[PDB]
């Protein structure tokens, strides 16, 4: 059934599972015609797919020319999100597709369990966590792939660079959430603490920083500090 | 007309025929309903007065042979049988409707009401729903599951319905993922009436019989069915236009005979509220949606 805090030790066992997330799939700015009407403009999207085990993305680059001439963009956006994650299983060797998928977004459940009816044994799950997946365009390599994308493209990537060499799925996943969670909340200062050392760069083969262990509990803190503060800011505490 | 003769009624029972019931008391000298009405199926049902477990009954015809009912002891019911001896029958029929031991189907001339609920309902394709090709008459009771619950266990006491499930790939066609999910015309007009029900009649002759079950027997599976029925037509954009005003009729008259006090366990919320509001047929039920806003408001 849905995934929540209960059962999280599941997200790391050795049955391949994918989270789908569909937050900028579809993504416009609105603004003023010059009749003084108001109008969208879509920008380039993506789908996040992402195995909380491996740390492998598989981000799918939604680009504008798929909403041309189309209508009810908002609804279209889950079924082409099912479509493309269907497509992605399809494509996946046997031994690679995963038992389960875990939609972020309840209003995806039902796109996607159409879409893979020919996969019965595939479950398609809710899930009871607010997982921060939608600040995946605040890291800045994944950004630009987007931006700069002509046509669709299936971009590949680790989301946890290299830390599966010294911690744990479970670990790593934290990490990411704290860090998601961070951007999401201020993403210019959460830029800041990760930048704020010029002698600690990222990796031509990495989406973060190259932090020492000792380095990375700093981080930690000072993320979990901003998060606090802008509760605080927020709510008047 | 003809008539079912009771052999007698040695147990207190309520007693159906079609919309009508009377109750019997234990050993009351009844033998029978008489001037049942010729060219239409009927439904001949049971509620025993110290269980009302099990309501139970047998849809008939009686065209197709001379039925009568007995009480048999051993199984704890009233079986409906076909005597074969025509002259036995007659010999039968006559001596009780001499000592007016019947009662007679009360039918009033400008009512309409069972040729309404029934009028696409043929005991044919009963025979195909209820399987039991040995009987000219069909039992149905309260408890009996539908192929599609079994599904989801005794294969020979099932209710064959027409399975219908939007979330299959019978109603999905690959590469229409999206068009057939929210708008179900292909699934309606090409799968089920083109292919498995061949016309609209047999369509809602299944529809108009699963309402009459889940009516008359409280049964389940039947309620199940005539919703999703019910359900695939108003959501498909493209629906013949006579078969929407058939169907606004069908559902008038059931939505008209259905027990006020019985809707909070017949009708189900989603469905109607989603076929008469939001659906592309929402403005297509005339007849339906005033009947059901002045019976039951509080279900919208
Ligand atoms: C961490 C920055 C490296 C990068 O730009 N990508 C490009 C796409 N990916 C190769 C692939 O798509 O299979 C490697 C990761």
């Amino acid at each position: 059934g849905a995934m929540n805090s209960s059962n999280y030790a599941e997200l790391f066992n050795n049955d391949i599972k994918l989270f789908v997330d569909d937050t900028n799939v579809y993504r416009v700015t609105v603004h003023k015609t010059f009749e003084g009407n108001v109008a969208t403009k879509a920008i380039n999207g993506c789908i996040f797919t992402l195995n909380p085990k491996t740390g492998h993305l598989f981000l799918k680059i939604i680009h504008t020319s798929v909403w041309a001439g189309q209508k009810r963009l908002s609804q279209l956006a889950k079924w082409k999100t099912a479509e493309e994650v269907s497509a992605l299983v399809r494509s996946l060797p046997k031994e690679e597709q995963p038992k389960q998928i875990i939609v972020t977004r309840k209003a995806m459940l039902d796109p996607l369990e159409v879409h893979m009816l020919d996969f019965p044994n595939i479950a398609i799950r809710p899930t009871e966590l607010r997982l921060p997946f939608s600040a995946a365009m605040s890291i800045d390599k994944l950004s630009d792939v987007v931006m700069k994308a002509t046509e669709p493209q299936m971009v590949l990537f680790n989301i946890y660079d290299d830390w599966l060499d010294r911690i744990s799925s479970y670990t790593a996943f934290s990490r990411l959430t704290l860090l998601l969670r961070a951007l999401k909340t201020n993403e210019e200062s959460a830029k800041m603490i990760l930048l704020s050392d010029p002698t600690i760069t990222i990796k031509s083969y990495h989406l973060w920083p190259s932090f020492t262990d000792e380095q990375w509990i700093t981080i930690e803190s000072q993320m979990r500090d901003l998060i606090l503060t802008e509760y605080g800011r927020k709510y008047n505490v | 007309m003809n008539t079912v003769p009771f052999t007698s009624a040695p147990i207190e029972v309520t007693i159906g025929i079609d919309q009508y019931s009377f109750n019997v008391k234990e050993n009351q000298p009844f033998h029978g309903i008489k001037d049942i009405p010729i060219g239409h199926v009927h439904v001949i049902h049971f509620q025993h007065a110290d269980n009302s477990s099990m309501r139970y009954g047998y849809w008939f015809d009686c065209r197709m042979g001379n039925f009568y009912i007995q009480y048999d002891p051993k199984d704890g019911l009233y079986k409906m049988m076909e005597e074969r001896d025509g002259a036995k029958f007659e010999n039968i029929v006559h001596n009780f409707k001499e000592r007016q031991m019947m009662v007679s189907y009360p039918k009033i001339d400008e009512d309409d009401t069972w040729y309404n609920l029934t009028e696409f309902v043929q005991m044919d394709k009963i025979r195909k729903i209820v399987r039991k090709d040995e009987n000219q008459f069909s039992y149905v009771d309260s408890s009996m599951t539908t192929v599609q619950e079994n599904e989801l266990s005794d294969p020979a006491h099932s209710l064959n319905y027409t399975v219908i499930n939007f979330k299959s790939r019978e109603a999905i066609r690959p590469g229409h993922e999206m068009e057939d999910f929210l708008d179900k015309s292909y699934y309606l007009n090409t799968v089920m009436l083109q292919g498995i029900f061949k016309n609209s009649s047999n369509y809602f002759g299944e529809l108009q019989f699963a309402f009459l079950n889940a009516m008359f027997f409280g049964n389940y599976g039947s309620s199940l069915q005539w919703h999703a029925m019910i359900e695939l037509i108003c959501s498909s954009a493209t629906v013949p236009k006579h078969m929407l005003d058939k169907l606004d009729e069908i559902l008038y008259y059931q939505i008209k005979t259905l027990p006020e006090q019985y809707s909070d366990i017949l009708l189900n919320e989603r469905v109607w509220n989603i076929c008469l509001y939001s659906s592309f047929q929402k403005n297509s039920l005339h007849n339906t949606e005033k009947i059901m806003e002045n019976k039951y408001p509080e279900l919208l």
